[PDB]
């Protein structure tokens, strides 16, 4: 009529959220927004990275060229994936931390492998075995070289090699180390052998253990790995008494995005940004909950399973 | 919040109210209404979705780094691995928590404050010729039909015009 | 803090204030009267308990982890470790510092903001019937017992009773 | 009369506190509580954890079996506590990365011992000494097993041991530096000695060095300790030329919530759930200035010793 | 900011108040007038400053550390070193992003809180003796040259001598 | 007239400030300061840190005392600075973790070397090198004492020195890698040489390798240094069958704020707290992206390269 009245208000809605703030463990808004990434995908996206599945495979096998790994030959990654069942399948080994040479490898994110001229004359090449199928013969590693006597005599080999390149050379080598005395003398001559790999920057002389180990696959004795890098300008040299497993030449090293990981999900054909052992997970949230290994653009992880944001006001249905 | 508005001087929401975040009703000489205002409503939206693309979507490519789980028992080394990677995620998450817990609190007082602007705007608005009832609703002291009210939500309200006949209205037994 | 009243507009607090945080003193016709405001005490207090809860009793089980201190002088592993710790220790001494000067700020703005908010609800329960003073007291413009003031704390106080009343002193030479 | 006066206000102590906000260093408020735990309790609480006192004993010395070290055979902790003024007293020792194995016992949180039935045919077993003492007798440590020839003959042994238990058993060996040329011949015939230890996945080999070193309880010669883990379906294998001193058995590895602290504190009958080495430390606040070094539910440690969370309003006593 | 003052229903700062960062602008018997506040003008200014002291010139001696680049390929160590200095850099840039972030929402909200401050504090002296226009002035219903508006800025002015007159001018036809 | 008006405001610039806020990216401000510290002072300040410039120099060659590195005999340092282009001209070498052993000196901030006493009856002392010339004459490292036979013998050598210092003391020793067999024997006797260093504490045995290594200043063999700490109370010990290049006495080692860092800028006279490789930087803001290598009382590294902090307020001109 005379007067009227007008009042002021805000909305609400009847099935709101919970949040937390400063003052409050769980108080009611109109709307919140999840910022923890719980799910994953639930396997592993080909895109947008270059994936490349281990299947019976290890990493280091296919570096070493184990004659079941020789698929691998040309092969560079972004993201390489080592699966749980894989193994070995050539002469039983150990390296001095595997670790860094693995990941001296999933670095560079490849495995090519250039093949370089060496010359070691006064010792037979090619060294075989039973315990190292490619096909049905007896093989070996494929970019390692067994070095063994050749007719009555194992001569002290001195080898060298200069790196002319632009960059950092990987070289891979190791020793026999024999089951039996008459193992060693009956494959080198020698009783007790050597080996010195150097560079004008370091060195590092290994000399083996003869006697019998446990059975790998048939085999009592072993072989130990080591690696060298040779910087532009360096020269490499091998000397060796006895019972060395010579190179077939070397790696380059890229300074690469490359990396390595352990999972047993399988390899799809969906799309993200980021990979852990879990599968693919969804980049869109700030935070993460699925697992604190991941490579690529990806999320943060945190011990809590969800933390909302709260996107709306506080939320005040009518009261009865 | 802060501003004793939403969840206070307000005593509830509206869930009638879907054209927007806030809004008038009234009750005039052509009836009842309802009515949203988009300038507040835009402003607190505005500034959440501020918040939103400050957090969402700032992800930094990681590659190749440390292992954080092993197999064989190693000590000093793993070790030092594990608790590096610990107190990461532990910092982290941390920073995580505090993170929602301030925002939220933020974002409560914020849209507290937009409630408040709403009102004392408007209050200004009516100068002499209404009075605060106390629950977030003015008494107009004068005949003020849909296009008068819809001059105050527009920002156009001449109050010299209705002046003489609201404080006639304010002031008399009678 | 930001709301100008504690430390503000209210010139000083009252050591004599023992019932609660916040509250009225008066002067009226049955003569001079203090008493304290529950909801709005507890509302402050309910909050600060919030904070306390949420930074206090959080603690987490660690166990077996590095070594920190050495004696034999070793280098590169050791250097790696203390570093590493170093590290942890000046990340989480930056967070509780920021923590409490966060909090602090904030509990100010909180208690500041509950004295503004008992304020202008009690302005607004008088309506016509009284002015504010600027030093956080109202002149009431008319007799008003200790009832009719228990009203007002009550929340109960009617102003339309009084109205006509009020308004004569209010306005006029004498 | 006919007018009324009603006047707002808040709280006020005359006795307040200073705290930190954004904008002031020291302001002050009606109150305030101390998140920075800055005393300790004093001692070491028994409770609730299970807390074990190492007094005259390292934990190595308890893991090898010192004989005056004997007392904590059958023992197990969730906190092993080593004293500064502890000591050995068998025979002189030293381990390569002695910490990594004392971290790898601590965390198992054990020290009993299964043992096993070795057989070494053609040695004498069971080596004594002179500065390590078991009773007034001659003796040495209870789980390591000094091998010497029998009779005109130290015989190269090759000995095995099948993991088929379901869990890594550990492995603890070494081997004998001798003093002087005679010691070594007088004791093992041969003339220099080896110890290979193996497994199909790793192995391990030492040889040892003759020549005297300076007396430790009237010993030149040396004892130099490594070890060894299994998973289970693995073999162990032990060869020995000379020099080797044998295992008794294994100590079986946990998953453990256990560890070792340095204390010099008592250990006494309070009760808490967090530890450091100026003793146990109410748990109650967040932050703490005692030590970096903690065991258990246990507060963080920052750098500054007290951090004031003001707990109540602005102080504001009436202006004179 | 959350307040509505600055940025809000003060439409337009001044550039030509170079005196101080607050103060009035009016229109009297003795012409037109501009004048700073200092009072609110270094509540504000101390704050920030309050701020500055807490953030700059507090840095901390750091003397041997480890290394954090490297020539030569080695693996398992320096991945260790690398992950562990990056990771501190991360969260510590972390630290600095929010920092500023929420310093400065603080900073704009606590000198929009300082206008609203000198404008309700101006507001309560003027008592009944003046009117909200609603753009941050006040029409003042008396005479009032430059010693009563002195007055005003002082903290001196005394409503009760100009009431009568004030009263008369706000209420009638005419 | 009859009324007056009377409007309150707030001050403006013309040139503003934009700055983040949690709600905007980029808001107009009065005023704002930077945190981060982005531009070097160019470069290093001689003040207020004693600092000292590596030149044609490593730490490691004047700790060992390389001919051309003879400058550096009676100096310490809080930073030592080392260039790039610098070198060694001494006899060629590497180190068994190099790095540790640069650290630990680094860390000490010195280089004086006190000498001791020692004796080596039956060997002749300060061997010479045509690859390591001081003045004009063949020299070696004067902190180390190259040992060979005298006459026709290399008696095995056993020579002790107490540690009865208040300190420990650093000791630094090496071996030498002969070329070929016929050096080995002509300079040392035996066929196979040995080096035993030990104390109460501790040992570590080296045996050489004999066989040419690449040309490094024209030398194909090599000299590996390693390294002893000695506790007080404790006894150092050496025994050498053959190949020992000896030491002169100790480095003492102090608990020291040094360090040492890798830069190519020129030093100056200018004046700072903190430094980097880039150069000396301004030490008043909080942050810094010049680089994440520091020394001193020094601002945090982050990624960022600007971060303005709000000085003033929301800055709102007319509108047109
Ligand atoms: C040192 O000692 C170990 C054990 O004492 C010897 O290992 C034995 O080697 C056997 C072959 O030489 C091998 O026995 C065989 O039995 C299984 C049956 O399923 C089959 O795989 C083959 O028939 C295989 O030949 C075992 O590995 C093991 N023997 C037993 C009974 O465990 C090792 O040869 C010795 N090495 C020496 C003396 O140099
Ligand atoms: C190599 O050289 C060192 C020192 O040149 C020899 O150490 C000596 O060994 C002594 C026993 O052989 C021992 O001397 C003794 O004197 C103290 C007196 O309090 C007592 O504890 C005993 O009587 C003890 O026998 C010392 O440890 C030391 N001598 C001195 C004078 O410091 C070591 O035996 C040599 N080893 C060889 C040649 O194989
Ligand atoms: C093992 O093999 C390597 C290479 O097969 C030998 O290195 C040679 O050593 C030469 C000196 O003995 C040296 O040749 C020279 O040529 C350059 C010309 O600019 C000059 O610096 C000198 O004349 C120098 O003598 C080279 O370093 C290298 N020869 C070549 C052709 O690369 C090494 O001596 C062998 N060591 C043995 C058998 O013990
Ligand atoms: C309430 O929050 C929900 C999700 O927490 C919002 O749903 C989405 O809206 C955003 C707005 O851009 C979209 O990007 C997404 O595609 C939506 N996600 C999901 C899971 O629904 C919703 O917008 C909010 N409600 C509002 C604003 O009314
Ligand atoms: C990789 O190796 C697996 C495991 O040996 C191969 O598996 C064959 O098929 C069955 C079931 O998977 C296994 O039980 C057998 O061991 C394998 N068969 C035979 C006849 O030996 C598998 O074929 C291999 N795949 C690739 C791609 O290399
Ligand atoms: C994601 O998968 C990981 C493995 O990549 C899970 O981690 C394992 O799961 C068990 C729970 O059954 C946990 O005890 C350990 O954390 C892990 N154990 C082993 C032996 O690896 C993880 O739980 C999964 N998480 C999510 C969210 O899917
Ligand atoms: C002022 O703060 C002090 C401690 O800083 C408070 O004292 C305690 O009150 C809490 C409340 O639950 C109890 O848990 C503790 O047992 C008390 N501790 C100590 C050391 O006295 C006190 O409550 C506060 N004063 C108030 C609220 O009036
Ligand atoms: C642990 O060893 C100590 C130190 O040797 C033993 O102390 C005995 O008593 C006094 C004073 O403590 C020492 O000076 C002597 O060295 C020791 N006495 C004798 C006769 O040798 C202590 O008895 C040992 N305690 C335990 C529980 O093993
Ligand atoms: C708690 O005890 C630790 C030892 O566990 C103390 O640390 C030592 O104390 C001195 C001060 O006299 C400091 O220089 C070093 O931090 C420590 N030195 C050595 C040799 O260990 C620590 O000061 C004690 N702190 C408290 C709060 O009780
Ligand atoms: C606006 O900010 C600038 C710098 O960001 C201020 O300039 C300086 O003022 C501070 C005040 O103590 C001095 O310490 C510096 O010497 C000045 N630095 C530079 C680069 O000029 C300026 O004061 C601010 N303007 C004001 C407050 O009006
Ligand atoms: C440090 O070594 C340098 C590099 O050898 C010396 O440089 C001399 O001068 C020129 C130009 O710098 C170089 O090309 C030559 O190699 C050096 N000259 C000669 C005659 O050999 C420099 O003199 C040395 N300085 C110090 C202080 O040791
Ligand atoms: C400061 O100098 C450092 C070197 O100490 C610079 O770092 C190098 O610069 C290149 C850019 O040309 C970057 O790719 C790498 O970060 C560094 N490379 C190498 C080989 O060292 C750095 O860029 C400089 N930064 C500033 C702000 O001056
Ligand atoms: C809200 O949720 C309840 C229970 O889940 C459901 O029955 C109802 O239909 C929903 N109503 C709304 C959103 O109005
Ligand atoms: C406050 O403290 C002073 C000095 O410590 C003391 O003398 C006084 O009794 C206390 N008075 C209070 C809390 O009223
Ligand atoms: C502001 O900057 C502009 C462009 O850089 C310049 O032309 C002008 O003179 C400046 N004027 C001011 C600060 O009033």
């Amino acid at each position: 009529n005379n007067t009227a009245t007008l009042c002021l208000g805000h909305h609400a809605v009847a099935n709101g959220t919970l949040v937390k703030t400063m003052t409050d463990d769980q108080i009611e808004v109109t709307n919140a927004t999840e910022l923890v990434q719980s799910i994953s995908m639930g396997k592993i996206c080909n895109k947008s990275y270059r994936i490349l599945d281990g299947r019976n495979c290890t990493l280091i096998d296919a570096m070493l060229g184990d004659p079941h790994c020789d698929a691998f030959q040309y092969e560079s990654w972004d993201l390489f994936i080592e699966r749980s069942n894989a193994f070995s399948n050539c002469y039983p080994y150990d390296i001095p931390d595997y670790a860094s040479l693995r990941s001296i490898v999933a670095s560079s994110g490849t495995v090519e492998f250039t093949a370089e001229g060496f010359t070691w004359t006064g010792v037979t090449q090619n060294g075989r075995s039973g315990a190292c199928k490619r096909g049905s013969a007896d093989s070996f590693f494929s970019r390692l070289n067994w070095l063994t006597k050749s007719g009555s005599s194992y001569p002290t080999l001195n080898v060298t090699m200069p790196n002319n390149k632009n960059f950092d050379k990987l070289y891979i080598w190791g020793i026999h180390h024999p089951s039996s005395n008459q193992e060693q003398t009956k494959l080198y001559i020698q009783e007790s052998g050597r080996v010195t790999v150097s560079t004008k920057r370091s060195q590092q002389t290994i000399i083996p253990n003869i006697g019998s180990r446990p059975l790998v696959r048939g085999q009592s004795g072993r072989i130990s790995i080591y690696w060298t890098i040779v910087k532009p300008g360096d020269i490499l040299m091998i000397n060796s008494n006895g019972n060395l497993v010579a190179p077939r030449g070397y790696f380059k090293l890229n300074t690469g995005k490359s990396s390595v990981m352990r999972s047993d999900v399988p390899i799809d054909i969906c799309v993200s940004e980021c990979i852990t052992p879990n599968g693919s997970i969804s980049n869109d949230k700030p935070f993460q909950n699925v697992n604190k290994v991941t490579y690529g653009k990806c999320p943060k992880y945190i011990r809590q399973n969800t933390l909302k944001l709260a996107t709306g006001m506080r939320n005040v249905p009518e009261k009865q | 919040g802060i501003f004793g508005a939403i969840a206070g001087f307000i005593e509830n929401g509206w869930e009638g109210m879907v054209d927007g975040w806030y809004g008038f009703r009234y009750q005039n000489s052509e009836g009842t209404g309802q009515a949203a205002d988009l300038k507040s409503t835009q402003a607190a939206i505005d500034q959440i979705n501020g918040k939103l693309n400050r957090v969402i979507e700032r992800t930094n490519e990681k590659f190749h780094q440390i292992e954080k789980e092993f197999s064989e028992v190693e000590g000093r080394i793993q070790d030092l691995e594990k608790y590096v990677e610990d107190t990461k995620i532990d910092l982290w998450s941390y920073n995580a928590e505090l993170l929602v817990a301030l925002e939220n609190q933020h974002t409560i007082d914020l849209t507290d404050a937009e409630m408040n602007k709403l009102f004392e705007k408007t209050r200004r608005q009516l100068r002499e010729n209404a009075e605060d009832m106390g629950d977030g609703c003015f008494k107009i002291y004068h005949k003020c039909d849909n296009a008068c009210i819809e001059s105050i939500r527009t920002g156009t309200y001449d109050h010299y015009i209705y002046r003489d006949e609201a404080l006639n209205n304010r002031f008399q037994s009678g």
